[PDB]
RNA sequence: GCUGUCGGUCAUACUGCGUCGAAUACACCGGAUCCCUUCAGACCUCCGAAUUAAGCGGCGCAAGGCCCGGUUAGUACUUGGGUGGGGGACUCCCAGGGAAUACCGGGUGCUGACAGCU
RNA sequence: AUAGCGCAGGUGUCCUAAGGCAAGCUCAAUGAGAACAGAAAUCUCAUGUUGACCAAAAGGGGAAAAGCUUGCUUGAUUUUGAUUUUCAGUACGAAUACAAACUGUGAAAGCAUGGCCUAUCGAUCCUUUAGGUCUGAGAAACUUUCAGCUAGAGGUGUCAGAAAAGUUACCACAGGGAUAACUGGCUUGUGGCAGCCAAGCGUUCAUAGCGACGUUGCUUUUUGAUCCUUCGAUGUCGGCUCUUCCUAUCAUUGAGACGCAGAAGUCUCAAAGUGUCGGAUUGUUCACCCGCCAAUAGGGAACGUGAGCUGGGUUUAGACCGU
RNA sequence: AGCGCGGGUAAACGGCGGGAGUAAUGACUCUCUUAAGGUAGCCAAAUGCCUCGUCAUCUAAUUAGUGACGCGCAUGAA
RNA sequence: GGAUAGCUGGAGUUUUGUUAGUUUUAUCAGGUAAAGCGAAUGAUUAGAGGCCCUCGACCUAUUCUCAAACUUUAAAUGGGUAAGAUCCAGUGGUUACUUCAUUGAACUGCUGGGAUUAAUAUGACUCCAAGUGGGCCAUUUUUGGUAAGCAGAACUGGCGAUGAGGGAUGCUCCUAACGCUUGGUUAAGGUGCCAAAAUGCUCGCUCAUCAGAUACCAUAAAAGGUGUUGGUUCAUAU
């Protein structure tokens, strides 16, 4: 898959309401960090004995993982995540055909 | 080897339609144009069909019935020798010329003609005007397999029906001078590139001014007096509408014929 | 080892041809069907007699080739080789299976060989030869009967050779409408001419 | 220990049984039909009030 | 097995012998008022739209005019219960019925005939009759003598 | 009786080959300055007006195809009934429905809107 | 609508174009032609109803296109609902038809909410980012962190979604004839036995004796196939002992046929009245030898026969070797 | 600290090869590959599937026993 | 093994020109059975006619036989919808929709026309809950298998939940479904005796040193016979 980096589409934002330039960008996801109540929770219970509480899963199945595009726009720096079809080749590089 | 055609060829063979096999009709486009959708019931969506022959010019508005199509009002530029023009029924200032008289008696027949006087040269125009009041009269435009180019006299006829006040849909950028300049699509209208034509002609060859426009000779027309015809037959339109073997052979006649051979 | 023929007799099943899903070719035993003198012209052997069933039956391509080689060799010795021709008119094309040796599960099984099916009145064999003959040609499928399973009336027919045509309606041929080997081909009066 | 896998019998038998037909209703609903349509069935019968 | 929206379609879904290429152009200017009867056939030169196998064939009423499809009532037993299912559709996979065609011509005659007595007193009964048993008549021809047939062989 | 433009049915309308077409009219056809198109004015586009040969239309052909009917045939097949027949394979009767090639008797079109022509 | 560990195959992808629109053009293949050049290069005409091609299985569909080539673009966008398909008429996914925006292409009619249509995928909890001059942390402000409301992603392929290796011959419990290992029953491919046809063999002569290529039966003394009976038990091999039954007769009786001179035989009919043995090796059943004899035929009776024996074998617990 | 990185250790657990050609046979040459390619010995073994292996011996007759013979399914050194 | 729907019961109501496992009248959809190959696709036998042969080539017209994953054509049996009081026509109004336009569209007010507008039969929601989720058999259709009292499906009917009479005897075949009974009549099936009723009447065939004897059903074949009883067709009484 290949996908340029300029694109127009819908500015769903409160001046524009219209077809303007965006920047794409990938999404990754950021690090998962403490203090947060599903983190704190699971680390007061896994204090003590009695081994572990929840389960760790195991067995994937999926080679892939769906390809977010995160959306940029030029003017109002208004953003939003468009999700794509899954695939193992990836890249917003340019070279043509 | 095997030979052309088949008994079994001709046996899967089917056909295509017959204004298809004749060459006419592209029913492609077609289908396009007479579908009005199934909210309007049985409104008749009307289409300008302008068509190219040799010598002549043919302009009709037609709506779609089952049985067949149904013409509303035909125009031809053989009809324009009653408006002032002789002579140069082909050209681009005659395509003008006809889909202006043609989208006059539109209106005469309907009724409808102290209302739109639309807009008598070249600049560019839509029907936004008119407010508080009834719609202008609508109606598309089939080229149908004329190849559409950057002028052609097609969209002369367009034009015409514009300046008459019809409501065509039309975007700007098949016109001539194209980005956009209105005067030299005046010049076009008016016959003023057939002028300049004779008129750089004429100085370089007689021969060719000889051979060519024979008829502008006879009808005794010079290179000066082109603008005056067509815009002077615009004055004469609108104040005007239009104004009126061998035989088969019997099965016994056939074997007849045999006994001959 | 192959099977009994009692295990194949009946149309048990669809019919099943050698095709791009069958793959699994096992060949026939008959590649010769026409026999005696195969050349001869319409006017010569104007004779015949059918080989015809009554029962619906499969017959194993053995059986055809058994009784072939039967026939003709009963036609060697008493009337020559060259005063018959003898077709075998059915084809074996449905192929026919075998599982071999959890008792099932894989059950289907591959292509052990061919077979014809054959319908009631249906036609097996045909000799056609003079009409000084016939009577001999009458016990040479008497002979090839016994090599298929179940019975075959056998029939003289009253048709001039291997055509349509009567024989009756073969020699009111003076007149023109007839002119090939083992086929008389009616001319029309459709053209062109 | 298969088992049997599907079957039909006594299916038919079962509904014929009770096969109930919908009442007739007079006035066509309108689930599905255009909003622009509805739109205007709306200021219609406003209109008359 | 396997289930896909056109599963078994094959002879179903053919065009026909012939008939390939698109829709005519007289088939496309029918109108369908709603409140009135319409056959399911799905052709499958035009993809955009067609129906569901199972609704191929039914005649059911238009309730919606969507703008480039039609809104049909068609009904469907699921074991103990008829449903009246909705299912929007191309203008190009619906006909017109022709069911009802004998129905809307008899009341046409059937009301003119009960109108115009008025004071001959109607009471006219209108009705088809199914045709049962014919009445006696003398019939006399020339004549052939049959029998049975021998068997022949041939 | 015809010719044109937009169509309807979409082979009774297609294809091949051969003869004949009053009058408009379609058409071939002449030119490249501008509009416009390419390798290329052949196509396309524009401006024109010095031969029915083709296209187009009618007709023919023991033509192919296609369409229609008769045969094929109350045959093949099939619904309900049988303490019918038969060792089975299959087949018959009763009460009903009922095809398809092969092959020869006739066909080769009909038509709506609008403008014109013996 | 419809099943099986039925049949032939396919999916966990691929693509800023192979998406979208418009325009122009026509494809595979054949025929006749053109320096180097042929069976295959490129160019040209004629014919070409799809016989090519459309990302991939198979099937539909398609010719002024849905194919090929060029131009311009991003509708593969935003807001949430309805319907169809599976169906409990629940969900997911997939798709269809509008509504309200905003853009693309085209002269315009229109067409476009990814691929011409049929496959190409994922709940709760948790994490994560996007959006709001937003809501709350409950004594009140300010201000980090946190918790919310709405929409995506991170994944469960046992795909309506536990977090998971062996061994038991030292074994245990609840049950199962819904389910194997014996007999019996249906079946008879396989095994065994008997017919039909007649190419040849038999110095000569198809049939004394034989019998290919074919083809029709019988049997339950072999072995499968099956799972009806039996799992709150019918005591699983073989031998010994003892009785009876069958005939598909090895011998004995009386016949018939011969390639029957005699002797010796081979084939067939009536025949089950009488008889069918002693040993070496093996747990053997079978087998293979030494010998005798008129002859040392084949079988059944819960694969006769364990409250009849025996316990060599198989099949508990001890132990040894090899893999 | 451990785990990596770098040494030692088999009377530690354990492991110990195929293919053609060449005076019937292959001392011998070539070749692919392993950490090493089973050495001394012993064998149809209480250990060999094919197998009641092959050849002697004991017997009138031996799927037994003994003595040799080994490409040994799957012998072998605390 | 559950949950869910269906099948079932009970408790309430609404309500009687409306319902139907049926036909007819009219109208559609379908690609099985058969048929087809001198029609495409795929398989296939045979020859004909197109510098000396020559089988070839390929072409042209014919021919033998075929297809669950081929088809021009195409049944029966089944499936959809319609057949009026929830209708038809005329005329006015409402509307941001639609139209070039009181042009349409849908909805509404009034005014006419019409009482069952094919046949036959016939009165037609809501709640709560049980049991059940091993099925088996038969006629026709049919898949795997050599076949099976084998395995897996389609339509209807049974057995299971069900006795009575018949098939000697049999859960599934035939007749026929059951309150206690008196009389009459039949069904399937039978009438020599067991055994209620014919050693009844009438016309053929058969002699078995293993006759034969009643559907499902308790097996029989290929091939023979100068045993006897008829038929078909030739040749001189055979």
């Amino acid at each position: 898959v290949n996908v340029p980096k300029l694109r127009n589409t819908f500015c769903k934002g409160p001046k524009c309401r219209k077809h303007q330039p965006h920047k794409v960008s990938q999404y990754k996801k950021g690090k998962d960090s403490l203090v947060v109540q599903g983190k704190r929770r699971y680390d007061r219970k896994q204090k003590g004995f009695g081994g572990q509480t929840k389960p760790i899963f195991r067995k994937k199945a999926k080679t892939t993982k769906k390809i977010v595009l995160k959306l940029e726009c030029t003017k109002c720096k208004t953003k939003r995540l468009l999700p794509i079809k899954r695939c193992k080749s990836f890249e917003l590089g340019a070279e043509k055909k | 080897v095997k030979a052309l055609k088949n008994k079994a060829y001709f046996k899967r063979y089917q056909v295509k339609y017959r204004r298809r096999r004749q060459g006419k009709t592209d029913y492609a486009a077609r289908r396009a144009l007479v579908l009005q959708d199934r909210n309007k019931y049985n409104a008749h969506k009307h289409r300008l069909v302008v068509r190219l022959t040799n010598k002549r010019i043919i302009c009709q508005v037609v709506y779609s019935t089952i049985e067949g199509d149904r013409v509303l009002a035909t125009a031809e530029s053989t009809e324009l020798p009653r408006y002032g023009v002789k002579i140069g029924l082909t050209n681009y200032a005659a395509a003008y010329c006809t889909g202006l008289l043609l989208a006059r008696r539109v209106l005469k027949q309907l009724g409808m003609s102290e209302t739109f006087e639309g807009v008598e040269t070249g600049e560019e125009y839509h029907i936004e005007e008119n407010f508080g009041e009834r719609r202008p009269f609508k109606v598309l435009l089939d080229v149908g397999i004329v190849r559409t180019t950057v002028g052609n006299r097609v969209f002369g006829a367009m034009k015409g029906a514009a300046d008459g006040g019809l409501h065509v849909p039309h975007g700007i950028k098949k016109f001539p001078g194209y980005s956009y300049d209105p005067e030299a699509h005046r010049a076009r209208i008016l016959g003023l590139h057939v002028a300049d034509y004779m008129r750089q002609l004429k100085e370089e060859d007689p021969e060719k001014y000889s051979a060519q426009f024979s008829q502008y000779i006879k009808n005794k027309i010079e290179a000066d007096d082109i603008e005056a015809m067509y815009k002077n037959a615009h004055a004469q339109i609108r104040k005007n509408p239009d104004a009126v073997r061998h035989v088969k052979l019997t099965k016994a006649q056939r074997r007849e014929r045999v006994q001959q051979k | 080892g192959r099977r009994p023929a009692r295990c194949y007799r009946y149309c048990k099943n669809k019919p099943y041809p050698k095709s791009r899903f069958c793959r699994g070719v096992p060949d026939a035993k008959i590649r010769i069907y026409d026999a005696g003198r195969k050349r001869a012209d319409v006017d010569e052997f104007p004779g015949v007699a059918h080989l015809v069933s009554d029962e619906y039956e499969q017959i194993s391509s053995e059986a055809l080739e058994a009784a072939r080689v039967c026939a003709n060799k009963y036609m060697i010795k008493n009337c020559g080789k060259d005063n018959f021709h003898l077709r075998i008119r059915v084809h074996p094309f449905h192929v026919l299976r075998i599982n071999k040796m959890t008792g099932m599960r894989g059950a289907f099984g591959k292509p052990m060989g061919l077979v014809a099916r054959v319908d009631i009145g249906q036609i097996l064999m045909s000799i056609r030869t003079r009409e000084s003959n016939v009577a001999t040609a009458v016990t040479a499928l008497r002979r090839a009967a016994f090599k298929f399973p179940g019975r075959q009336k056998v029939f003289v027919s009253n048709k001039w050779g291997f055509t349509k045509f009567t024989k009756v309606e073969y020699k009111k041929q003076a007149e023109g409408r007839i002119v090939d080997g083992v086929g008389a081909k009616w001319i029309s009066t459709k053209g062109p001419l | 220990a298969k088992s049997k896998n599907h079957t039909n019998h006594n299916q038919n038998k079962k509904a014929h049984r009770n096969i109930k037909k919908p009442q007739r209703k007079r006035k066509m609903s309108t689930k599905g039909m255009c909003p622009k349509f509805l739109r205007n069935q709306r200021a219609c019968k406003r209109g008359m009030m | 097995t396997s289930f896909g929206k056109r599963a078994r379609t094959r002879q179903k879904f053919s065009k026909g012998f012939r008939r390939h290429g698109m829709p005519a152009v007289s088939r496309l200017l029918v109108i369908h008022k709603k409140g009135d009867y319409v056959d399911i056939v799905c052709d499958p030169s035009v993809q955009k739209g067609m129906p569901y196998s199972y609704y191929h064939g039914r005649t059911g009423i238009v309730f919606n005019v969507t703008q480039r499809a039609v809104g049909v009532e068609v009904n469907k037993v699921v074991g103990n219960r008829v449903i009246k299912k909705r299912i929007h559709v191309r203008l190009e996979h619906v006909r017109k019925s022709r069911c009802n065609e004998l129905f809307l011509r008899r009341v046409k005659e059937n009301d003119a005939a009960h109108h115009e007595a008025h004071l001959k007193g109607e009471s006219i009964k209108t009705k088809r009759q199914i045709p049962g048993p014919k009445p006696g008549c003398f019939v006399s021809g020339t004549m052939e003598v049959l029998e049975p047939a021998p068997f022949v062989e041939s």
